[PDB]
């Protein structure tokens, strides 16, 4: 099949073949394939599932980046990635506490703009803990 | 010692002795590797140091002659108000040509306007 | 002098001996607790320099002014370089190479700008006269990523309104 | 020399010690007793080797306490304990 | 000197000198980069030169009260052909503590055998 | 003197001997540091003090037997000439082994084509 490259500013997240990924977007969720159409954009905060050979996913945060498709090789650049067992779903329900707090602590417009992101932040943590569970 | 100099000058003589032997030491390193190679803390322990060394000057009426300038007299109790000072913070922002030759510690400040 | 004085004399070398080994010991402790910043940096880097390959051929390339190849008249180059002396023949066998390339240009009458990292290149390049765009000093041990910015900002936006027609980076 | 031959230790005082305000003034490392413990009491002679060994690692440190803000913490504790039994 | 010794015990010596020369270089890289530095041929050297070193221990029959270990005799055929053998690399697979305070090389196969 | 050897003379020698002077200054700082911490105006001096110090030699007929290699004959305007050029720079882009061992300028710049 084909090769996956997962690096951020602080640490290389994955690094090798895989069978087939499924990847956060700019408008929505996208499933890559080998060979598939040679793309690149921009990512909203989310997470992408790498099954890898046998038929083994495991589950990675991505809080922002970049993901390109131009080879067959593709590759993943993140602003903000965890791996999904240093990140916890007791850690994905502070980001709830702490979003839930910001939204009654936000009332104008700039200062949304700032907890609509703490929010989606947080969202995306507590979907990525609960994929972490297959 | 202090049985009669008193607890306040005894301390006060100590500090000094102290503080220019530490100096004496930082020195030898600063002729070599540079101040910028000591820690903030020697750095401000030799600026100090260097301070008291020149406070320790004093304008003498005998040496007019030489100094072609008016000699100077302190009292016991002003000096040591002075090195108190310069052991402490009081004066840490006046240059050292500030204190060469000046007198009391009242007037380096004026000094350290003339300089 | 006289004996005792020599004596004086050798107290200080030996006291220079041992403050000029410690700072050895404690350079190698901070040269491999760099080495581990270095080592986890360059994946991502290496990953970018994949990625630019796209960029380099494809069969469908857009316009973009970083990507377009320009008619050379004025370059820029990042220099970084030191806080700190004692460091040995390290910042002047670049700045040998860089006057050296600067001078090459400069030989058919292309212009050159220098931005610096580090307070040597500042003192360097002061002396001998050249230009300096952009500055940043006080790095520390690791400065953020954020807090370079200013001299890519400049050197980025020259880029950008053909102030500069190529840039360049350089480094040990 | 000479009484330097005939005694059975020796209690350096030293003027760079006494002007650094360690009043005592005594060199460790160079000053000896060629008796040691059996001069000793059991309780000194006892806790006294920490003291001998503290010094002894307080000595090689004190190159580094120019710079020790970059130490491992262990050496920094030998520091930091040198400086206090001194 | 060879002329003197003879060439075994020459070598020998020389062997130990250098083995324990290049230990004195390496217990520098070991302070200042670590063990990760040293590559498995310095290790090797490392682990003989802590075996040879300690294989130079002996108890003295004058020495039993502090000891409590029955002193050993140890003739100049027998101290070379150990060292000879260490340095050989027969006997790299003992632990470094079966040659400490033992005598000869033939009492340190015993050690190992229980310790 | 200037007065018997004239000016060009005295100058040449007095740069020569404030140049050797410095060198000697330097090799305090060159031998703990290395000469990689000097100025770029002290590595110049030292660049030429070395120059100098070489273009001093010369081969002697008494001297064919020892060396082996033909004595010279130098007049002094070829002297003077010579460490004038050096002093202000003409050869500063000559290696060091130019300089040695060579009756005249042109012979060192001969010797500089054949390193």
């Amino acid at each position: 099949t084909y090769h996956l490259d997962v690096v951020s500013a602080e640490q290389q997240m994955f690094s090798g073949l895989v069978e087939k990924i499924q990847v956060t977007g700019s408008e929505g969720e996208l499933g890559i394939y080998p060979g598939h159409a040679p793309l690149l954009t921009a990512i909203k905060p989310g997470m992408i599932r790498i099954v890898k050979q046998h038929g083994h996913e495991e589950f990675i945060y991505l809080s922002g980046g970049i993901l390109e498709v131009q080879p067959g090789n593709v590759t993943v650049l993140a602003d903000t990635a965890i791996r999904g067992q240093d990140l916890d779903e007791a850690r994905a329900m502070e980001a709830k506490r702490k979003a839930e707090e910001h939204i009654s602590s936000s009332h104008g417009d700039v200062d949304y703009a700032q907890a609509s992101a703490e929010l989606a932040k947080a969202i995306a943590q507590l979907r990525v803990i609960e994929l972490t569970k297959k | 010692d202090p049985l009669v100099v008193g607890q306040e000058h005894y301390d006060t003589a100590r500090g000094v002795q102290s503080i220019l032997q530490r100096y004496q030491e930082l020195k030898d390193i600063i002729a070599i590797l540079g101040m910028d190679e000591l820690s903030e803390e020697d750095k401000l322990v030799v600026a100090r140091a260097r301070k008291i060394q020149r406070f320790l000057s004093q304008p003498f009426f005998v040496a007019e002659v030489f100094t072609g300038s008016p000699g100077k007299y302190v009292s016991l109790k002003d000096t040591i108000r002075g090195f108190k000072g310069i052991m402490e913070g009081e004066y840490d922002h006046l240059p050292e040509q500030a204190f060469y030759m000046v007198g009391s510690i009242e007037e380096a400040v004026e000094k350290a306007k003339k300089l | 002098a006289g004996a005792k004085d020599i004596r004086s004399k050798i107290a200080s070398v030996q006291n220079t001996q041992k403050i000029t080994k410690a700072m050895e010991m404690v350079a190698a402790s901070k040269m491999r607790k760099s080495q581990d910043r270095m080592a986890a940096s360059r994946p991502y880097a290496e990953t970018m320099r994949k990625v630019i390959g796209h960029l380099a051929h494809g069969n469908l390339e857009y316009k973009h002014p970083y990507l377009e190849d320009r008619d050379v008249k004025r370059v820029g180059y990042l220099v970084v370089s030191t806080d700190r002396g004692l460091a040995g023949g390290l910042n002047i066998n670049l700045f040998k190479k860089l006057l050296a390339e600067m001078k090459t240009w400069t030989d058919k009458g292309v212009q050159a700008d220098l931005a610096m990292i580090g307070s040597k290149g500042v003192s360097f390049f002061n002396s001998v006269g050249g230009n300096v765009v952009a500055q940043v000093t006080g790095m520390g041990d690791n400065p953020s990523l954020s807090e370079l910015i200013g001299p890519v900002k400049v050197m980025l936006q020259a880029y950008d309104e053909g102030r500069l027609d190529k840039l360049y980076i350089v480094s040990n | 020399t000479n009484v330097i031959s005939i005694t059975d230790g020796q209690i350096f005082l030293e003027t760079n010690l006494f002007n650094a305000g360690i009043r005592p003034a005594v060199n460790p490392g160079i000053s000896v007793s060629r008796v040691g413990g059996a001069a000793q009491t059991k309780i000194m002679k006892k806790l006294s080797g920490g003291i001998r060994t503290a010094l002894a690692q307080y000595r090689e440190l004190a190159a580094f306490s120019q710079f020790a803000s970059d130490l491992d913490d262990a050496t920094r504790k030998q520091l930091d304990h040198g400086q206090k039994v001194t």
